[PDB]
C-alpha cells in the first residue's frame, strides 16, 4: 500500500493510509527515503497498533535519523520474511536475513514469516534425555534434558557467555546435527570472537564445500530497539525450519535473551501504553512467551536451546529475568559473590535446578550424590554466620567434618575452561558424569578427609585432585 | 513558507517547540532568528520539537526558523592536536580557529563484525597495577570506575602522558566537570608535551545540557578520524555517569516517559552507541584503532547501580578503584581483586607475560589469606611465604601520581619483588628502594634497558645480569 | 511592557502579554496590586518559560496572596538587578536587593544582573594555596584551596552552621579582604545570631565610618520557593563584583545551598515538567551547576566558598546533595553516629577529600601522617564488627596496638568550638597545621601508647593531651 509517515518520534513511525489501506497488525513496513544523499530502502517497520483515524503505529528495524513527513511507506502485505533452510549455515544475518558476512547473495530456497504459531499440544513431546556438559556442577546438580530450554543466568559479567561458548565447544562442535547462534543484544566482540574461533575449528566453510553446521544472526548492542526485540525471531525462524522441515535435531544459542525483553521495554512506553513492575512493558509476558514456545521440541524434530539471561543489579526478583524460569527445564544461576572467589564457572550449586533431577531418568548414584553435595553445601551455609563469630573450638568432630568436606566440595565443582584458558591459566578438562559421580563420591566418604583444600581447586578429575 | 520556514510556539526549559517546518528531517539541524542552532528529535503531527544548544533565552515566540537541512556535521582534521575544542568544535582556548578539510557526522554506524580483528596490539598505561594484571589493547573497551575523588582522572592522566610519540592519538572528553578542573589538566598535559597530539572536548557544568551529551559523541567522531586512517586512538570519557544525567533532562524536557531512576527508554543506547564506536578494525580496512577509557561514578561503591551496571556490561574489563583503600598506602588505589581484563593476556608483550602472569598467581594467592596475617597467631609458613611476599608486591603497584613508567621500568621493577629479592626487606622502605634501584639502571646501565625493549623479552644472560644488579643494589639499602 | 495575569496557581503566575510583547527568558516581571487594602509592588517575578498563546510563566520572590486576574504586569526590560559594590557591606539584603537591616536605603553606585556568564576557559587558575582553617580534622585531612570551593555536608543537624561560624571566626573575622554570607534557606535566628555577633566582633560597622568588610543577603525558611532558588544570585552578584572589579580575594560564605535546590524542585513540577530521580526537577543539573562556576577563582582575582549542603534523610545518594560534589575541591561529610558519640566537630575521617592532599602542595609530613592516620582509622573500622564479637583474646599484640592508637586518634580528632562553648562546655582552641601535624606524629609512632583514650577527647593540642 502506499501511507505517509506522520509522526517519527525516536524509533517510533506514525505512518498514515487511507480508509481503506490498513496494514495488519505485526505485518512489516518499509519506507523510502533516508541517510545523506542517497536513496536506500534499509528502512523496514513492523507494524504493531491501530491507533484509529487511519493511522498506524509501529517501530522501525533500523535508524530512522535522516527521515521525514510525508515519505511514502508501503504495505508488503505480510509480515518480515527472512530466507531459510540449508542456505544459511555458514553465513551471517542480519534482522531482516540480509548477509552481513560480506560473501555474496543468499541463495534461498523460500522465506519464512518470523510470525509463527507455535506447536499444537499434540505436536508436543515427553522423552527426557540427558546431555552431558563436562562442567562438573551442571551434569551432577541440574543436568540439560534434549529439546529442553536451559535457563543460564547471571549478573553483569559473570561467566555466562563463557559458558555459552564451551557449551558450544563441548557439545556444538561435535553435535551430530545443526545448530544456531543468536545474537541478541550484546557485544559486537563476542561476535567476532565466535566467528573466528568457529572458523578455525571448521564449523564454518573453511572452503565452500559446504559443509557447514551452524547458521548465524546477528543485531549486537548498537542496533536499534526494534531489532534486537526481534533478531531473536530470526535465529529462531531459521531454527523453526531444520527442526520440522529437515526433522533435524537442532540447537539454539542464545546469548543473552534478556535484551530481547529490554528492547522491548523501549518500545512499550515509546509506543503509547502505561509502564509495569520496574518500568517494564504491560506486555512483558506476551511478548517473552510467544517466542519461548516454538523454541521447543515437538515430535517432527526437536530443539535443546541453552539459553542465557541478564539480570538486572544481581536481583532475580526484576520482572524480566524472573519471567523467563518458567520456560526452563532447568536452569544455571551464577553469583557474583561466588565469582569474587575464584571458583569458576561461579555456579551457585545450590540455586541451579533440572528436571530431570529424578532417579527414574538418571540414576540414584547421580541422584543421592547430588543431594549429599548440596546438603553439606546447605549445612557449611548455615554454618558460616555461627563459625564466622562464635569460632569452632565447641563444634562438635561431628560437624567440624562437615566444614572441611564442604570446602573441598565447594572447590571440587571448580574447573577452568577451554575457552578461559586466559582467565585461569591451566590447562582446561572435560569431565563428564561417570568421572564426576565417582569424585565426589569418594569425597563424601571421607576417603580423601587427609587431602588439603587447594587439591580439588583447578583440577579436572579427583585423580587430578590427588596429585 | 511553511516548507522550510516556521515560526516559534514556546521556548521552555531549554526545549523549543517549532511549527511547520514539513521538510524537516530526524536529527536535522535548524537555525533561529537569534541565530540560536538546535537539533531536531519530535517530528510530531503538527509541530517540531527541537532541543536548543545554548541559552535559550534568546529565543521569542513569534520569532522563525530556517532549516540548516543539514544533520549535525562536526569538522575534523589533523589541525586540532592541542586545541581545547568546544561541543561544535570551536576553540575555547582562544588560538583562533581550526584549518578544517573534510568534516564527519557526529552520529554513525560502528565497525560491524567482518571489519573487526581481536586486540593484540598492547596499550602501555605507565601504571604497574594496570598494564600487568589490567592488560588493556588497542580498540578493547576498558572502564574505569569509582566513587568521588577516586584516583580515576589520575589513572586517565598518567594514561595519555604515558604515550610515546608518534604511536596513539588522545582524545580527553570532560563532561560535567569543572572548568578549573579541566584547566589543572589542561596544564599539565603541555608540560609534559602530551598535548602534542591530545584533543580536549569539554562541556563545563555551566554549558547547556544539549551539548553534554554530544561532548563524548564529538570526541568520538574526531577519534574517529585516525581510525579508519589506520592510527591509533585512545578515548577517556570522563564520566559517562554525567552524560547520563544530562540525558535524563532532554527526555523529561521533551515530555517522554521515564522508568528506573527516572532515566528515559534509551539509557543503554546512549554508551552501547558509543562505547561500540570503539574497536580494532581489520587489515582491510587499515588496521586502524580506538580504545575507550569511560568513567563512571560511583555511589557508595554501589556497583550495581543502574548506569554503573549498564556500561560495565558494554565494555571488556575493569579497574574497579576503592574509597576504603586509599589511605592505606594503595596510592593509586587498583582493586585488582575485581578489576579484570576481558581480552586476556593478549594485550600483553612476553617480557611483561614472563612475569606479570607469574604476579598474577602471586597477588591472587595473598587475596585468599590476606585477612589472616592481622589475626595470625600461629600459621605455617607455606602460608607465611605467601603473607610476607603479598604486602611486598603492593607497595611496587603503589606508584607516586604524575609519574608513568616505561615497559622497560616496569617489567624490570617487578623482577625485583618477584623472584625473592625485596623479600626478607622491610615494607615500611620497599617504595624508595625501587625509585633509587629505578634511577641506578636508568643512569649507570641504560645499557641493559635498551636491551629488554628492543628484544622485548629477558634473556637467559640479561637476568643474570639483572640478578648481579638487583642482588648486589638491594645491598646498599 | 503590559500584559495580563491570567493564571494564578501558587507561587507561579501566567501573565499574559500582546504578540508583540514578549518578556525575555529570566527577565523579570512586576506586578501591581496586592495585601490587604494598600498597593505595593513587592510582587516580581521571573520569566521562565514562553508557554506560547502569547504567554509567559513565572515565579514570584514574593508571597502571591490577595493578587488577582487581570492584573497588570510590566516587562522590566532585563533580568533583576541587585545593586552592587562596596555600599552593601554592613548591611542586609533581599532577593530583591531591599535593605531588610533598617539602616536607611542603600546608596550603591550601580545595580548588576543576578544572571551572568561564567567566566571563560582563558580566564581561570591553577595556583594551589593552603587555608589553614583551626580544625584537628581540615587542615590534615582534607585542607581548603583557595579559590576553591568546599563542601560541608551532612544531614540534620550535624554541625554545618557551627562549622560555618568558627569559620568565619577562625578565618573571616581575620581574612585580609571581603567576605559575604548567603542566607540560602535557612533559620532566622541563625541570621540574627550570625548578626549581633559579627556586631560586637567589629566586622559590621560599629559607626558608620564603613570599615566592614562583608555583606549579608538574606532569604529565610519562611520566604517562597521563588526566593532562596535565587538569594544565593544575589550573595553571588555582590561576590561576583569585589572579585573582579576591585579585584579581591572574597569570600563566600553560603549556609546550606541545598535549600537552593529544594525550593528549585518546588517550582518545577508547579511550572508544568516532568520530576526526575527522587522527586527533584529534570534541571537539577543546569541549575546548580551555572550557578557554581561564577563562585569561582579568575586571574582577576579570587573566591573561596565555604559552603554547607542539606543531605535528605542522611542518604548521599540522594541526587540533590550528590550532585554537588563534582563542583568541589575538597569535601568534609559529618556523619550523625559518629555526632552520637560525642565526637565534634562530627567529621568522618574517612569521608571527607581535598585535591591539595598531595605531596607536590602541602608537605610529606603532612601527606604521611594524614594517611598513617587514616589507615588505622581502616584498620580498627574493619576490626570493630570483627572484635565486637570475636572479642580481642585472640588479636594479635600487633593488632591490639592498632585499637587503642585509633581510638586515641579518633579522640585526638575531636576540638570544641569558641562558638560551641555552649555544647562542649570547655574553652575552645585553635590548632593550626604544624601543631596538629605532629601532635599525631607522636601518636603513630607509639610515644604515648601510655596515655589512656579520654586524654586527648576534647583537648587543643598533644600537650594539651598530655595534662
Amino acid at each position: 500500500n502506499l501511507g505517509r509517515i506522520a509522526q517519527i518520534i525516536g524509533p517510533v513511525l506514525n505512518v498514515a493510509f487511507p480508509p481503506g489501506k490498513m496494514p495488519n497488525i505485526y505485518n512489516a513496513l518499509i519506507v523510502k527515503g533516508r541517510d545523506t544523499a542517497g536513496q536506500p530502502m534499509n528502512v523496514t517497520c513492523e507494524v504493531q497498533q491501530l491507533l484509529g483515524n487511519n493511522r498506524v503505529r509501529a517501530v522501525a528495524m533500523s535508524a530512522t535519523d535522516g527521515l521525514t513527513r510525508g515519505m511514502e511507506v508501503i504495505d508488503t502485505g505480510a509480515p518480515l520474511s527472512v530466507p531459510v533452510g540449508g542456505p544459511t549455515l555458514g553465513r551471517i544475518f542480519n534482522v531482516l536475513g540480509e548477509p552481513v558476512d560480506n560473501l555474496r547473495p543468499v541463495d534461498t530456497r523460500t522465506t519464512s514469516p518470523i510470525h509463527r504459531s507455535a506447536p499444537a499440544f499434540t505436536q508436543l513431546d515427553t522423552k527426557l534425555s540427558i546431555f552431558e556438559t563436562g562442567i562438573k556442577v551442571v551434569n551432577l546438580l541440574a543436568p540439560y534434558r534434549r529439546g529442553g530450554k536451559i535457563g543460564l543466568f547471571g549478573g553483569a559479567g559473570v561467566g555466562k557467555t563463557v559458558l555459552i561458548m564451551e557449551l558450544i565447544n563441548n557439545i556444538a562442535k561435535a553435535h551430530g546435527g545443526v545448530s544456531v547462534f543468536g545474537g541478541v543484544g550484546e557485544r559486537t566482540r563476542e561476535g567476532n570472537d565466535l566467528y573466528m574461533e568457529m572458523k578455525e575449528s571448521g564449523v564454518i566453510n573453511e572452503q565452500n564445500i559446504a559443509e557447514s553446521k551452524v547458521a548465524l544472526v546477528y543485531g549486537q548492542m548498537n542496533e536499534p530497539p526494534g531489532a534486537r526485540m526481534r533478531v531473536g525471531l530470526t535465529a529462531l525462524t531459521m531454527a523453526e525450519y531444520f527442526r520440522d522441515v529437515n526433522e533435524q535435531d537442532v540447537l539454539l544459542f542464545i546469548d543473552n535473551i534478556f535484551r530481547f525483553v529490554q528492547a522491548g521495554s523501549e518500545v512499550s512506553a515509546l509506543l503509547g501504553r502505561m509502564p509495569s513492575a520496574v518500568g517494564y512493558q504491560p506486555t512483558l509476558s506476551t511478548e517473552m512467551g510467544s517466542l519461548q514456545e516454538r523454541i521447543t521440541s515437538t515430535k517432527e524434530g526437536s530443539i535443546t536451546s541453552i539459553q542465557a539471561v541478564y539480570v538486572p543489579a544481581d536481583d532475580l526478583t526484576d520482572p524480566a529475568p524472573a519471567t523467563t524460569f518458567a520456560h526452563l527445564d532447568a536452569t544455571t544461576v551464577l553469583s557474583r559473590g561466588l565469582a569474587a572467589k575464584g571458583i569458576y564457572p561461579a555456579v551457585d550449586p545450590l540455586d541451579s535446578t533440572s528436571t530431570m533431577l529424578q532417579p527414574r531418568i538418571v540414576g540414584e548414584e547421580h541422584y543421592e550424590i547430588a543431594q549429599r553435595v548440596k546438603e553439606t553445601l546447605q549445612r557449611y551455609k548455615e554454618l558460616q554466620d555461627i563459625i564466622a563469630i562464635l569460632g569452632l573450638d565447641e563444634l562438635s568432630e561431628e560437624d567440624r567434618l562437615t566444614v572441611a568436606r564442604a570446602r573441598k566440595i565447594e572447590r571440587f565443582l571448580s574447573q577452568p575452561f577451554f575457552v578461559a584458558e586466559v582467565f585461569t591459566g591451566s590447562p582446561g578438562k572435560y569431565v563428564g558424569l561417570a568421572e564426576t559421580i565417582r569424585g565426589f563420591q569418594l569425597i563424601l566418604s571421607g576417603e580423601l578427609d587427609s587431602l588439603p583444600e587447594q587439591a580439588f581447586y583447578l583440577v579436572g578429575n579427583i585423580d587430578e585432585a590427588t596429585a | 513558507k511553511v516548507v522550510n520556514t516556521g515560526t516559534v510556539l514556546q521556548v521552555g526549559d531549554g526545549i523549543a517547540r517549532i511549527h511547520g517546518l514539513d521538510e524537516v528531517m530526524a536529527g536535522e539541524l535548524v537555525e533561529f532568528e537569534e541565530g540560536t542552532i538546535g537539533i531536531a528529535l519530535n517530528l510530531e503531527s503538527n509541530n517540531v520539537g527541537v532541543v536548543l544548544m545554548g541559552d535559550g533565552l534568546m529565543i521569542q515566540e513569534g520569532s522563525s526558523v530556517k532549516a540548516t537541512g543539514r544533520i549535525a556535521q562536526i569538522p575534523v582534521s589533523e589541525a586540532y592536536l592541542g586545541r581545547v575544542i568546544n561541543a561544535l568544535a570551536k576553540p575555547i582556548d582562544g588560538r583562533g580557529e581550526i584549518t578544517a578539510s573534510e568534516s564527519r557526522l557526529i552520529e554513525s554506524p560502528a565497525p560491524g563484525i567482518m571489519s573487526r580483528r581481536s586486540v593484540y596490539e598492547p596499550l602501555q598505561t605507565g601504571l604497574i597495577a594496570i598494564d600487568a594484571m589490567i592488560p588493556v589493547g588497542r580498540g578493547q573497551r576498558e572502564l574505569i570506575i569509582g566513587d568521588r575523588q577516586t584516583g580515576k582522572t589520575a589513572v586517565a592522566t598518567d594514561t595519555i602522558l604515558n604515550q610515546q610519540g608518534q604511536n596513539v592519538i588522545c582524545v580527553y572528553v570532560a563532561i560535567g566537570q569543572k572548568a578549573s578542573s579541566v584547566a589543572q589538566v589542561v596544564t599539565n598535559f603541555q608540560e609534559r608535551g602530551a598535548m602534542e597530539y591530545t584533543i580536549v572536548v569539554a562541556e563545563t557544568a555551566d554549558s547547556p545540557a544539549t551539548l553534554q551529551y554530544l561532548a563524548p559523541y564529538t570526541g568520538a567522531a574526531l577519534a574517529e578520524y585516525f581510525m579508519y586512517r589506520e592510527r591509533h586512538t585512545l578515548i577517556i570519557y570522563d564520566d559517562l555517569s554525567k552524560q547520563a544525567q544530562a540525558y535524563r533532562q532532554m527526555s523529561l524536557l521533551l515530555r517522554r516517559p521515564p522508568g528506573r531512576e527516572a532515566y528515559p527508554g534509551d539509557v543503554f543506547y546512549l554508551h552501547s552507541r558509543l562505547l561500540e564506536r570503539a574497536a580494532k578494525l581489520s587489515s582491510l580496512l587499515g588496521e586502524g584503532s580506538m580504545t575507550a577509557l569511560p568513567i563512571v561514578e560511583t555511589q557508595a561503591g554501589d556497583v550495581s547501580a543502574y548506569i554503573p551496571t549498564n556500561v560495565i556490561s558494554i565494555t571488556d574489563g575493569q579497574i574497579f578503584l576503592s574509597a576504603d583503600l586509599f589511605n592505606a598506602g594503595i596510592r593509586p588505589a587498583i582493586n585488582v581483586g575485581i578489576s579484570v581484563s576481558r581480552v586476556g593476556s593478549a594485550a600483553q608483550i612476553k617480557a611483561m607475560k614472563k612475569v606479570a602472569g607469574k604476579l598474577k598467581l602471586e597477588l591472587a594467592q595473598f587475596a585468599e589469606l590476606e585477612a589472616f596475617a592481622q589475626f595470625a597467631s600461629d600459621l605455617d609458613k607455606a602460608t607465611q611465604n605467601q603473607l610476607a611476599r603479598g604486602q611486598r608486591l603492593r607497595e611496587l603497584l603503589k606508584q607516586p601520581q604524575s609519574a608513568p613508567l616505561t615497559v622497560e621500568e616496569q617489567v624490570m621493577t617487578i623482577y625485583t619483588g618477584t623472584n625473592g629479592y625485596l623479600d626478607s626487606l622491610e615494607l615500611d622502605q620497599v617504595r624508595k628502594y625501587l625509585v633509587e634501584l629505578r634511577t641506578y639502571v636508568k643512569t649507570n646501565k641504560p645499557e641493559f634497558q635498551e636491551i629488554i625493549s628492543s628484544t622485548k623479552t629477558f634473556t637467559e644472560e640479561a637476568e643474570a645480569l639483572l640478578k648481579e644488579a638487583i642482588q648486589e643494589q638491594m645491598e646498599r639499602f
